[PDB]
Formats: C-alpha cells, sequence, structure tokens
C-alpha cells in the first residue's frame, strides 16, 4: 500500500537530525579481532580446538 | 517428558545436557543467544583497577558495540546482556529480532566471527519474553542468590544511550525502506 510510502515520509522527517545506526561511531568496537597466531584459523576450527570452551 | 521450564523460559539451564527434562532447540526463532559473550572487567586480571565511572563507560561501549552490530542483520527489538555469576548464564547475550529470518542470518554470520580475541558462539533461542526471563530481584532490589539464580540478571546501559540507539536504528530502517 502506497500509504506506507508516506508513513515512511513522516518517519524520515521526524528523524532528519538523527544519524543512522550504520553510521554510528562506536566508542570501542572489538568485532573481528583475533589473537596473534590465528591468522590461518577459522572460528569453527578455534572452537573445535577446545581452547575456547563455554563455561 | 516434562518441558524444561528454565531452558524454554530463560534459554539456559543450570544442568546443561545432564538435565532430566526436555531441551529442544528451535529451528526458527526471533531470538538468538550468544553464550558467555560478555566478559565483565570485574572478573578479569585488570578489573579492580577500574573506577565505577570507568566501568559504566566500558559497559555502555560494549552494549553499543552489540546493538549496532546486531542491527545489521535486521531490526532489533530488544538486547539483553546477562551479568549473572552462574555458569549457565554468565555473560549471555540475547537478541530478539523482529523477523525470524534475521535471527538465522545472524547466527550463520556470527558463528564464523571473532569478538575481542575469542570465537563467537551463537544459536537460536527459545526465549520469547524477556520480562518473564529476567530476575525481578536483580531489577527491584539486589538478587543475593548468586550462581543459584536461574533468571537473567540484565545489565542495563545508560538510558540515554539506549534511546539514542533505538532512534539511530529507526533512522537506518526508514532509509532502507525508502529504497524501492
Ligand atoms: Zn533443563
Ligand atoms: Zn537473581
Amino acid at each position: 500500500r502506497e500509504r506506507s510510502v508516506r508513513s515512511i515520509e513522516q518517519e524520515l522527517e521526524q528523524l532528519r537530525d538523527v544519524t543512522p545506526i550504520n553510521q554510528w561511531k562506536r566508542k570501542r568496537s572489538l568485532w573481528d579481532i583475533k589473537p596473534p597466531g590465528y591468522e590461518l584459523v577459522t572460528a569453527d576450527q578455534a572452537k573445535m580446538s577446545g581452547v575456547f570452551p563455554l563455561p | 517428558k516434562v518441558n524444561c521450564s528454565f531452558y524454554y523460559k530463560i534459554g539456559a539451564c543450570r544442568h546443561g545436557e545432564r538435565c532430566s527434562r526436555k531441551h529442544v532447540k528451535p529451528n526458527f526463532s526471533q531470538t538468538i543467544l550468544c553464550p558467555n559473550m560478555y566478559k565483565n572487567p570485574i572478573h578479569e586480571p585488570n578489573g579492580k583497577k577500574f573506577t565505577q565511572r570507568e566501568l559504566a563507560e566500558q559497559f555502555d561501549a560494549f552494549y553499543e558495540d552489540m546493538f549496532c552490530e546486531f542491527s545489521k542483520y535486521g531490526e532489533v527489538e530488544q538486547l539483553v546482556v546477562c551479568d549473572n555469576v552462574g555458569d549457565h548464564l554468565v555473560g549471555n547475550v540475547y537478541v530478539r529480532f523482529k523477523y525470524e529470518e534475521s535471527a538465522q542470518n545472524a547466527i550463520d554470520d556470527l558463528n564464523s566471527r571473532w569478538y575481542s580475541q575469542r570465537p563467537v558462539y551463537a544459536e537460536l533461542s527459545p526465549v520469547t519474553d524477556f520480562r518473564e526471563a529476567c530476575c525481578r530481584q536483580h531489577e527491584t532490589s539486589e538478587c543475593q542468590r548468586g550462581g543459584l539464580c536461574n533468571f537473567m540478571h540484565a545489565k542495563k546501559p545508560s538510558p540515554q544511550l539506549l534511546r539514542d540507539l533505538v532512534l539511530a536504528q529507526r533512522k537506518y530502517l526508514a532509509l532502507n525502506a525508502a529504497e524501492e
């Protein structure tokens, strides 16, 4: 319904001052940081290795 | 033959696979669990050198890093970080997405990734209502059960940060919906 084309419009102008979350500067992001020596090791291999067990 | 109330309500059971009761993982869910993702600084070699303000800033940074990342898989309705002492819950991160497809896309991507030098574990979770799942003591007063507690000890970020993240996601979602 083209109704939604303008419920989008009301949303977008009520948020004109707002930074979208994909452009949010993160204070401290730690995603995809690997320990040294694991350049050739996948996440699954590391999990299967037993070195990173869940409590 | 009786459903494990704790697995289905909280997404975690103190008995693990040794439980006498039924744990069946869903093949579809709006909610995921990344077990033990959150490592509270307090319990680390450095942790007691930090002031309360430093600790609060560190947690806001963690919560932000989580919410912003999970948003890339789809609309995030709620994010809960467990600060329990017990092994079954300590550091558990739960995310409820609007759509089941988001949750599946998330665990498939997350299971191939690392976070702060540890590989990420992610699974679909049976949890449907964080209100039921969260420890009402830990909210209202303090829970003094420690590892005995079977409910989530939700650690909350600065309210302004959460409001800002929700707004930022609303903007992101609106800009995406405006692509057609
Ligand atoms: Zn159980
Ligand atoms: Zn409790």
